[PDB]
RNA sequence: CACGGGAAACAGCAGUGAUAAAAAUUAAGCCAUGAACGAAAGUUUGACUAAGUUAUAUUAAUUAGAGUUGGUAAAUCUCG
RNA sequence: ACAGGUUUGGUCCUGGCCUUUCUAUUAAUUCUUAAUAAAAUUACACAUGCAAGUAUCCGCGCCCCGGUGAGAAUGCCCU
């Protein structure tokens, strides 16, 4: 890979990105599915830290 | 071994066979010895024999040996915590000092085969790797899965060239 | 329950090989290690640094010594802990009575 | 309603361990709370609940 | 009734039918030579030796646990439809904890259906083989289970090795496994070659799939044949605990029992052929008649 | 024995260099965030802001 | 000779000219020195031609390399042992070496030829099939009424304000392509 | 090596024959190469389905909870396989590209219904 | 050890002089994985994937050429 | 090492040197194809291209992967 102390690219330097396009059901619909999804896996993950405390200080 | 007059104490089988393991208590060993009397002799014996056999399996313990300070043999055990054991050894044969010291600071056979279980668990039958810690690799190996291409050159198909060449045109 | 001393030193026993310096005193000790080629353990020495508040260690004594929880200096890690033989001087612990080798200065009756 | 295969787990040792109560395994999304990515992050320091 | 192998009945009586051939139970094992280790001894010492090789023998006579068989497991944890249209082959999800003894295990399937259903006997047994490699089992299935390779295998008297194969390759409760053990128990039935398996630790097999099957014929035949009489009367004592109300039975058992009138009794009232059983019955008592 | 001795003086030096050059140096936010509108081009910084921020 | 493996070995110019004793009993491999080079040449058989003095399999084409026959290939494997030989022992060509370490497998396998198979105890110590995994658990309340295990498995068509707004932020970059996911795949 | 930051990473590790691929799932720091050196090793992943057309994974569940119970991250594909197997929801994009395929499908049998007129 | 000084850095991927007994493409994509950001579609990645070049090593056939023939050590005749 | 040749008119003894085994480079002679792997003289100088971006600002990242073995008896192991 590159380095911070390397120059720029001649051919990067014009061109700063040009984003993808938005359809709006299938968006709004993965913001929900996202959103209840790491919501009910940051549930799962502190039922997880639930049992590494109940390992480790059982232990 | 030809020199030394007992060599097969030189043996790497005769120091994994003498069986005493130390507590992780003990710590320093000191072996006070007599040279001039038959009522030193078992002990002259478990200092030519058995310390071999203790140090071998006991590697981080420290152990003395002092000739004729004392007019009667004995042995001196410094533990961690600050206790200091006094084992009379005097007129006791070799064995009976091997296993009078076993009695004292043991370990339970029960918690060797525990200790040595727990270790041979660590290495796991189901993992993937080098042939160093573990059995199979990359599964080249394996039964029912696809044979790796050194071996066996695959289908025309699921090479990358074929995909790429259909692709393309 | 925190006081702890990071060296495997934890306990030893050492002679005594001076006295040299101030309240310190300078100790051997003796360790069995294995040849690997031969299979057979001979005598490694390393010299140890004590601390003794007495200044009581005579040149040649049998010390015991205990690890020091933080290091005085550098080379400092120890303290003399007790003194299990003293040097000409020498109590049986068995019986508690004075020796000279093998020789009981003073018998039982 | 717990993971298909996670499910079947919690069942199988709650039922190997000798327990036949055969109600539902109910998780609590009670403390997964997040907030939305507009809402602003505090910079200050990292705080020590002591 | 809990008649059962593991009973104590069934296994004293297995253990004392068996017998202990110290000759056949150790035996040249094509195993890598090395060589041979010698000692003096007293004749104390060889009697302790002797002792000592019987009692070694004995963990060696260790019978395998005969099993019935299981019943295939079909159950469906989980659907999800949406994920039918992927169209990928078969997911297959496998626990591996060191800890976990292997009938408590999960072993999953996710199909192209996009169902989450748990998989069957033989497959939860491949793979608990490919993750958790044992010797003696092969992961794709031995072609020498073939009926052609067994029969084979048979002319050259390798029932034993069969039966070896058996406890390794497969599991005691499987289909395959109580298969091919009737099937070999069968094709020592056919040429009364039963004797094979005396001094083996697949004898127990042999009793109870015959004592079952109500076939007690070639094995009493073989044991009158070889001059023991105590073993044809504990094999009719076996089929007087498995069978405890017929007429056979409870009248033999009721009338009056020994040696004489239980195995004479027990060769009348078990009708397959009694002519072979009274006449061997017959023999061992002329030739009792004769020696004595 | 394992003793490895060794000086480094300008190890130190570095440091002391660029914090103090650091805090005197440091830029104040006027001209940082400072931005050219016509070419969405950070002066300061060098950084094109986002097709979407335009 | 036709494929048969047992013609030849049960036969008279094979009980004449190799006798009672094995294959390979008589010959000898010819090399730079005392140790031979430790693995034997590749093939001996090329072309047309086989060089110079063959191997004890490959000098008489009157052998077959099979699986059938187990007089042939009783003698490359050790009896006591029961291991294979290695080419540079009996003097095989490596090709030979491989086709007869196939063949004597495929001869092990379909109980032809004779190994040690050793005593090894059941997989499990206790068997119980009681467990949850083995028998049916008892299926879900999402299972029984046929419903998607979560609330998310089933497709929701957006408020219009909503979507709107979500239009009214994507204005000039946005694609806007209807979502609704028809539900059975299959096409030609 | 000594590294300025990263996370502990459950993801798949790539070892390969060369158009015969093979996973290793695998507990790491984020930071170090993608073969190289970690924590534990967790489970394996088998793309290329097998004599009876399976790919094949293995999974060790209680050190997978156990990590993630000690905060670890979950890569993209671990939550497809951990998501697939049921230890966990099914990913969002899973349903997703669900979605893309469907529609697309769809589109294309009205291709066909085009095309064939 | 870089505050400073010489001075203007491929010991990243390609390629090029000089030098050495030592000679891969100034090649294609982020499709798989890992990484960086991201709420998220996703964007970038000479890591990597798939190629391309080489008898440098194994596998396999389509492919026959090299060394040797006093002794150790397999194998020789007539001339010069 | 299962050892072999080689001191003397000759025999032992001591004793090096060499051969027979396996691997890697380069070279000379030859070489049909594909597959798998590995690709390396040179801490000598470097033409041209590219290897760090992402993202509603800020921010996060930018020898992390990757290269090399120059240097240092450096260091493995273990607190
Ligand atoms: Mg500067
Ligand atoms: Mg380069
Ligand atoms: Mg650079
Ligand atoms: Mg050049
Ligand atoms: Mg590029
Ligand atoms: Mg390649
Ligand atoms: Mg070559
Ligand atoms: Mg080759
Ligand atoms: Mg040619
Ligand atoms: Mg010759
Ligand atoms: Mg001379
Ligand atoms: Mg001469
Ligand atoms: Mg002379
Ligand atoms: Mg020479
Ligand atoms: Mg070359
Ligand atoms: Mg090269
Ligand atoms: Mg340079
Ligand atoms: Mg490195
Ligand atoms: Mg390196
Ligand atoms: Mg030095
Ligand atoms: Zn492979
Ligand atoms: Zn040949």
């Amino acid at each position: 890979r590159k380095t911070r102390h390397d120059p720029p690219a001649k051919s990067k330097a014009g061109r700063v990105a040009t984003p993808p396009a938005v359809d709006p059901t299938e968006f709004f619909v993965l913001t929900e599915r996202y959103r209840q999804y790491r919501q009910t896996v940051r549930a799962l993950r502190l039922e997880f830290m639930s049992e590494v405390r109940k390992k480790l200080h059982e232990a | 071994p030809m020199k030394g007059r007992f060599p097969i104490r030189r043996t790497l089988q005769y120091l994994g066979q003498g069986d005493v393991v130390f507590k992780d208590s003990v710590k320093v060993m000191t072996v006070n010895y007599n040279t001039h009397g038959e009522l030193g002799e078992g002990a002259r014996k478990f200092v030519f024999f058995n310390i071999p056999q203790i140090q071998y399996k006991n590697p981080w313990v420290q152990i003395t040996m002092f000739k004729n300070m004392t007019p009667s043999p004995f042995l001196r055990f410094y533990l961690d915590s600050g206790e200091q054991v006094l084992v009379d050894v005097e007129s006791k044969s070799n064995k009976e000092i091997v296993e009078h010291i076993r009695k004292i600071l043991g370990k339970n056979e029960e918690t060797l085969e525990k200790e040595e279980q727990e270790k041979k668990q660590l290495s796991h039958p189901a993992h993937f790797g080098p042939r160093k810690y573990c059995l199979r690799e990359c599964m080249c190996e394996v039964e029912g899965q696809v044979p790796c291409p050194g071996l066996v050159p695959l289908p025309k198909e699921m090479t990358g060239k074929y995909k790429a060449a259909l692709k393309a045109t | 329950s925190i006081a702890r001393s990071s060296v495997h030193a934890k306990w030893v026993v050492g002679k005594v090989i001076g006295t040299a310096m101030q309240k310190t005193a300078k100790v051997r000790v003796t360790r069995l290690v294995l040849d690997p080629y031969l299979l057979k353990y001979f005598n490694k020495r390393k010299t140890y640094f004590a601390h003794d508040a007495l200044q009581q260690c005579t040149v040649g004594d049998i010390v015991l010594l205990k690890a020091l929880p933080v290091p005085r200096t550098k080379h400092v890690k120890h303290e003399l802990a007790e003194i299990i033989f003293k040097v000409g001087q020498v109590i049986d612990p068995v019986t508690g009575k004075p020796c000279a080798g093998t020789t009981y200065l003073e018998s039982p009756i | 309603p717990y993971p298909p295969l996670l499910r079947a787990m919690i069942l199988a040792q709650r039922q190997k361990y000798g327990d036949t109560s055969t109600e539902e395994p109910m998780l609590n999304l009670e403390r997964a709370r997040i907030d939305p990515w507009d809402y602003p992050a505090k910079l200050e320091a990292k705080t020590k609940t002591k | 009734r809990k008649p059962t192998f593991m009973d104590e009945e069934v296994q004293n009586i297995l253990i004392k039918m068996t017998g202990l051939d110290l000759q056949k139970i150790f035996k040249p094992a094509l195993q890598e030579l090395k060589p041979p280790t010698y000692k003096l001894m007293t004749q104390a010492q060889l009697e302790e030796a002797t002792k000592q090789a019987v009692e070694a023998a004995k963990v060696r006579l260790k019978m395998p646990p005969v099993l019935e068989e299981r019943a295939p497991i079909n159950d469906v944890l989980a659907e999800d439809k949406i994920l039918e249209g992927t169209e990928t082959a078969k997911y297959v999800f496998t626990d591996i904890s060191y800890s976990i003894p292997h009938r408590e295990r999960f072993i999953v399937v996710r199909e192209p259906s996009g169902t989450l259903r748990k998989a069957s006997w033989e497959e939860r047994d491949r793979m608990i083989q490919v993750y958790f490699p044992r010797e003696g089992r092969r992961i794709l299935t031995p072609v020498i289970f073939k009926e052609e390779n067994l029969q084979t295998m048979y002319s050259q008297d390798q029932h034993v090795d069969v039966l070896n194969l058996c406890v390794a390759q497969f599991e005691p409760d499987s289909a395959e496994y109580i298969k091919i053990h009737h099937h070999t128990y069968e094709d020592i039935d056919k040429c009364g070659k039963y004797d094979l398996l005396r001094s083996t630790r697949h004898f127990g097999g042999m009793a109870w799939y015959f004592v079952n099957k109500k076939k007690i014929d070639g094995l009493l035949i073989d044991q009158i044949q070889r001059d023991l009489v105590s073993d044809a009367t504990s094999l009719v004592h076996l089929y007087h605990i498995l069978h405890p109300x017929x007429x056979x039975x409870x009248x033999x058992x009721x009338x009056x029992x020994x040696x004489x009138x239980x195995x004479x009794x027990x060769x009348x009232x078990x009708x397959x052929x009694x002519x072979x059983x009274x006449x061997x019955x017959x023999x061992x008592x002329x030739x009792x008649x004769x020696x004595x | 024995a394992r003793k490895k001795v060794r000086p480094r003086l300008i190890a130190e030096l570095a440091r002391r260099v660029r914090a103090l050059r650091e805090q005197r140096e440091r830029p104040r936010d006027s001209q940082r965030y400072a931005l050219d509108y016509e070419t969405m081009m950070r002066p300061h910084s060098g950084n094109r802001l986002p097709m979407r921020a335009w | 000779y036709k494929d048969e493996p047992w013609k030849y070995l049960d036969s008279e110019e094979y009980q004449n000219r190799y006798g009672s004793r094995p294959v390979w009993a008589d010959y000898r491999r010819n090399h730079k020195g005392g140790i031979p080079p430790q693995r034997t040449r590749k093939m001996c058989i090329r072309g047309n031609k086989v060089a110079g003095n063959p191997c004890p399999i490959c000098r008489d084409q009157k052998l077959h390399v099979d699986f059938r026959n187990v007089k042939l290939l009783e003698q490359f494997v050790c009896a006591h042992t029961g291991i294979i030989f290695h080419a540079p022992y009996t003097g095989v060509c490596m090709k030979q070496h491989k086709k007869l370490t196939q063949a004597i497998q495929k001869a092990r396998d379909h109980g032809l030829l004779r190994y040690h198979i050793p005593q090894v105890e059941p997989r499990d110590l206790d068997f119980s099939t009681t467990h949850g995994a083995v028998s049916s658990t008892p299926p879900a309340p999402t299972l029984v009424s046929g419903d998607p295990w979560y609330p998310w498995y089933s497709w929701k068509q957006p408020p219009e304000r909503e979507l709107s707004r979500l239009r009214r932020l994507y204005q000039g970059r946005l694609r806007e392509e209807s979502g609704p996911p028809p539900e059975l795949m299959p096409e030609v | 090596r000594a590294y300025r930051g990263g996370h502990l990473t459950i993801r798949l590790a790539l070892g390969g024959c060369t158009n015969r691929p093979f996973y290793r799932i695998v507990a790491a720091h984020s930071k170090c190469p993608r073969d190289g050196r970690f924590v534990e090793q967790l489970g394996s992943y088998d793309p290329l389905p097998n004599s009876h057309g399976e790919k094949l994974v293995a999974l060790n569940f209680d050190r997978i909870r156990h990590w993630i119970g000690c905060g670890a991250h979950l890569s993209k594909p671990v939550e497809k396989l951990l998501g697939l197997s049921g230890f966990y929801p099914l990913h969002p994009m899973m349903i997703t590209n669900a979605e893309r395929l469907r529609r697309k499908r769809a589109r294309e049998v009205l291709l066909a219904s085009q095309k064939t007129d």
